[PDB]
């Protein structure tokens, strides 16, 4: 999960959302402020570990949860 | 049809005789001892390891192990002649068994396999490594496409080790299955392996990705028209 | 309604299935086989108890039916063994009652195994054979344990059976033994009180040991002494054999 | 140069490779008889012979020499011990040669010869263990025995492959190096059953679980008889 967090943070710091730039600078600042929560255990990993025993409708997969999270954070930067 | 064919029941092949004669033909001073230690070893691993759907320890696996053992013995002989006579044949078989069985094993079965190896071959040991150029190219590609690289005990250590095991399987094998739960790094693993092999050996890599269940079998292999052949 | 009767039998069922201890660092082959077998038995027990509790809640209580629960209830009412629980060999499709009885006996045996392991002492525990998930693995672990204990070769060990680890639940078929001497009998099956499995490096009638009456799953092979007037060809023609469960 | 039709000159090529393999096998088995008349053999001239002939030809010539020698011994236990000692010293020189470093093609030929000579050694040891006097005993008739007749007017019909009540002719198809199979007793039983079925002009249907040796034993029998074996992967 920290590997996936590192991939998301790297792809946020580089490759700006528009297909240096002000948007890239905003992405870098957002990654800098979200780094402490993603790194180590932090909020996200403990949240996942608790949410695995909560009952869901569809079977829960950590990559589905993190894909939702990453898309929502890209929307926050936008 | 049944009266037009003569049936023979093949269920139990002499694995011990097969291994002994084949190791003797490959060239091994202790061929009989190696066979008598390698066939009951596969029998032991058949039961005492955990039961999985992707596990197999049959005659195909045994023959793959023996052929790879002959190949690595020949390459070690070439290396020593570069730098013969008495050679660690038990270490050669251990290297072949590890290189062929270890990637297949679940994480809870590697200590069991190594305990069985220490039981059968006392002076066995192991030697894994010496892939520095491929490791450096893997690190370069992983840094290129926003992936994390590990040294074995770092964060990406298990993933990089599995990539190297995949490379070994591609080298000494014919067809491959990357079995794992959804989100285990299989696609990234083989993609960075293909790119790193392209960077090392210069030969361009082409990958065709086919989903066999998104199309019918007739669209996957082909059809014969019933009217005209 | 069939639901009330199903709920009554359903409440009757799990009184023979309560809990299993999961029991873990030893290189003994016997302990290794026993720990993998007890972990798979604990997983099976948890699955079965969860299924039974789910059907109890859905029938004698308030719970919406799912597709899995509908399939399970249909299989339970039909009386066929559900495929979700058949994780070991069952003789020719036994009924749910027989399967539950056999499973409860196996769980009692595993509880005894866990008690003995907690107290190694696993060398001298008298252990059955039909109640094990994989008796072939038990015999292989037997051979490995004796080979490691005496420190000679595993591939050159013969088996001598005297009526050394205690195996119970075995039953002959068509013959009986009188002081390690087989005798032809007209009885269907004669029980075996005590069997020990000694290992020696190097007219004897050799017999199969099947898993059940189906004679489809051969486990291992025993050797016995013949009576003075009987014949090994007569034994082979009559098809005398040993079963792990009868 | 005359430029016939492509199928015509391909048919000529096929017939030419068949007669070429027949002539090469004839001169090869002459060389093997010359070599194996003596007890001790020279590794240098043996290795030159290995490099001289093709892989299927050297394997089959060794088979012919062993079969003829053991049949001569059975016709007449001293000569049977002599042929066992000859097989054993051939195993010794083969083992020395494979322990020494060889080019890959020679190494493959040596591996095939070692497998075949191990099978011959085991059969001759069993034939010693049983008390066999005459050559008509079924304990010898069961084995696959090879007969070479140099007086045959046809080069393609010079070799006759025999089993227990089964006469076969070598197809003389160029097979490459292939891969010899370790002669399991199960493989010998398969050879007996399949040759009985072929003598009865039936088919052959080995069956069993996967990874047992069915397809490979069928292909090995086909390559032993020198036929072109095509494996078809059937489906619906
Ligand atoms: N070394 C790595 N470092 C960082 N992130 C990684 C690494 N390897 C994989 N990932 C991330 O893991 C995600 C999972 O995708 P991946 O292609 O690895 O899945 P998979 O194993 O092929 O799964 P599936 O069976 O669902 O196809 C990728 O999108 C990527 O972001
Ligand atoms: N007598 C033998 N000697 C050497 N190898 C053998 C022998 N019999 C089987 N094998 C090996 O065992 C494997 C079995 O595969 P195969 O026989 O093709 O599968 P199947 O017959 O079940 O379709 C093959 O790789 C083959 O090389
Ligand atoms: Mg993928
Ligand atoms: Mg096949």
């Amino acid at each position: 999960t920290d590997m996936i967090f590192n991939n998301f943070l790297a792809r946020l710091r580089s490759i700006p959302l528009d297909e240096a730039s002000p948007m890239l600078q905003i992405q870098r600042d957002a990654a800098t402020i979200m780094q402490p929560y993603f790194t180590s255990n932090g909020l996200v990993t403990k949240a996942l570990e608790h949410a695995f025993q909560l009952e869901h409708i569809m079977d829960l997969t950590r990559l589905r949860c993190l894909g939702s999270l990453f898309s929502m954070l890209h929307q926050a930067c936008r | 049809l049944k009266k037009l064919f003569r049936s023979l029941a093949m269920t139990k092949p002499d694995r011990q005789l097969i291994a002994q004669v084949m190791l003797y033909s490959q060239g091994f001073r202790t061929a009989e001892v190696l066979a008598n230690k390698i066939v009951p070893f596969f029998k032991l691993c058949d039961e005492q390891l955990s039961s999985q759907s992707h596990y197999d320890f049959g005659l195909r696996a045994l023959k793959s192990v023996l052929v790879s053992a002959g190949n690595v013995k020949r390459e070690r002989i070439q290396k020593i002649k570069r730098e013969a006579e008495n050679l660690p044949e038990q270490e050669i078989l251990i290297q072949s068994v590890c290189e062929t069985m270890v990637p297949k094993l679940v994480a809870e079965d590697i200590p069991l396999l190594f305990s069985l190896l220490s039981d059968v071959f006392p002076g066995v040991q192991y030697h894994r490594g010496e892939m520095t150029a491929l490791r450096e190219e893997l690190k370069k590609v992983c840094q290129e496409m926003y992936l994390t690289y590990g040294d074995g005990e770092e964060v990406g250590g298990m993933w990089v080790e599995k990539v190297l095991q995949l490379y070994q399987i591609t080298q000494i094998n014919h067809g491959l299955m990357m079995v794992g739960p959804s989100g285990s790094g299989k696609s990234m693993a083989w993609r960075v392996l293909l790119k790193a092999l392209e960077r090392l050996e210069g030969v361009e890599g082409v990958a065709h990705i086919i989903d066999p269940k998104a199309i019918s079998k007739d669209h996957l292999y082909g059809t014969l028209d019933p009217n005209t052949r | 309604t069939l639901h009330t009767t199903a709920s009554n039998w359903l409440h009757l069922i799990p009184q023979t299935l309560s809990h299993l201890k999961r029991t873990e660092n030893i290189k003994d082959p016997l302990f290794r086989f026993f720990e993998r077998e007890v972990k798979m038995g604990a997983k099976l027990l948890q699955d079965v108890r969860q299924d039974l509790a789910d059907v109890v809640q859905v029938c004698e209580g308030k719970k919406k039916q799912t597709n899995y629960l509908r399939t399970l209830i249909n299989e339970l009412v039909k009386g066929i063994l559900p495929r979700s629980w058949s994780h070991y060999t069952v003789p020719a499709g036994m009924t749910v009652i027989q399967w539950v009885s056999d499973f409860s006996e196996r769980i009692k045996q595993l509880q005894n195994i866990s008690l003995a392991a907690a107290s190694k002492e696993l060398k001298n525990i008298h252990v059955c054979l039909g109640g094990l998930f994989v008796p072939e693995a038990y015999i292989t672990a037997t051979r490995q344990y004796v080979a490691q204990a005496n420190s000679w070769s595993l591939e050159e060990l013969c088996l001598e059976v005297n009526v050394s680890f205690g195996v119970t639940g075995l039953k002959l078929q068509g013959a009986t033994c009188n002081n390690n001497k087989l005798s032809l009998s007209n009885a269907i099956s004669t029980a075996l009180p005590l069997t020990q499995l000694r290992w020696v490096k190097q007219s004897v009638v050799t017999l199969p040991v099947y898993l059940n009456f189906t004679r489809a799953d051969l486990i291992f092979t025993v050797d016995f002494e013949i009576a003075t007037k009987e014949d090994p060809r007569s034994f082979y023609e009559r098809g005398v054999a040993v079963l792990c469960t009868e | 140069t005359e430029h016939p039709k492509i199928n015509e000159w391909l048919t000529l090529v096929e017939k030419e490779m068949r007669v070429t393999l027949a002539k090469l096998l004839a001169e090869s088995v002459t060389e093997v008889e010359i070599f194996g008349k003596a007890t001790s053999i020279d590794p240098n001239t043996y290795i030159t012979w290995i490099d001289k002939y093709q892989a299927q030809l050297v394997v089959l010539s060794a088979q012919i020499a062993w079969s003829e020698n053991v049949e001569t011994a059975l016709s007449s236990a001293a000569p049977l011990h002599s042929v066992l000692s000859n097989v054993e010293v051939t195993l010794n020189v083969l083992a020395d040669s494979v322990l020494m470093e060889q080019p890959p093609l020679r190494r493959r030929k040596l591996e095939h010869l070692i497998t075949e000579l191990v099978h011959q050694r085991d059969v001759t040891r069993s034939l010693i263990k049983s008390k066999i006097d005459n050559a008509k005993s079924f304990e010898w008739l069961s084995q696959m025995r090879f007969y070479f007749d140099p007086k045959q007017t046809d080069v393609l019909q010079q070799l006759s492959i025999q089993m227990a009540n089964a006469k076969f002719n070598y197809g003389f198809e160029y097979l490459g190096v292939q891969d010899k199979l370790v002669q399991t007793p199960l493989t010998d039983r398969c050879y007996l059953t399949m040759t009985q079925a072929l003598e009865a002009r039936l088919g052959g249907s080995p069956f069993g679980p996967a990874g047992t040796g069915k397809t490979e034993s069928v292909k090995a029998l086909g390559h032993q008889l020198g036929r072109f074996v095509l494996v078809f992967n059937c489906d619906e």
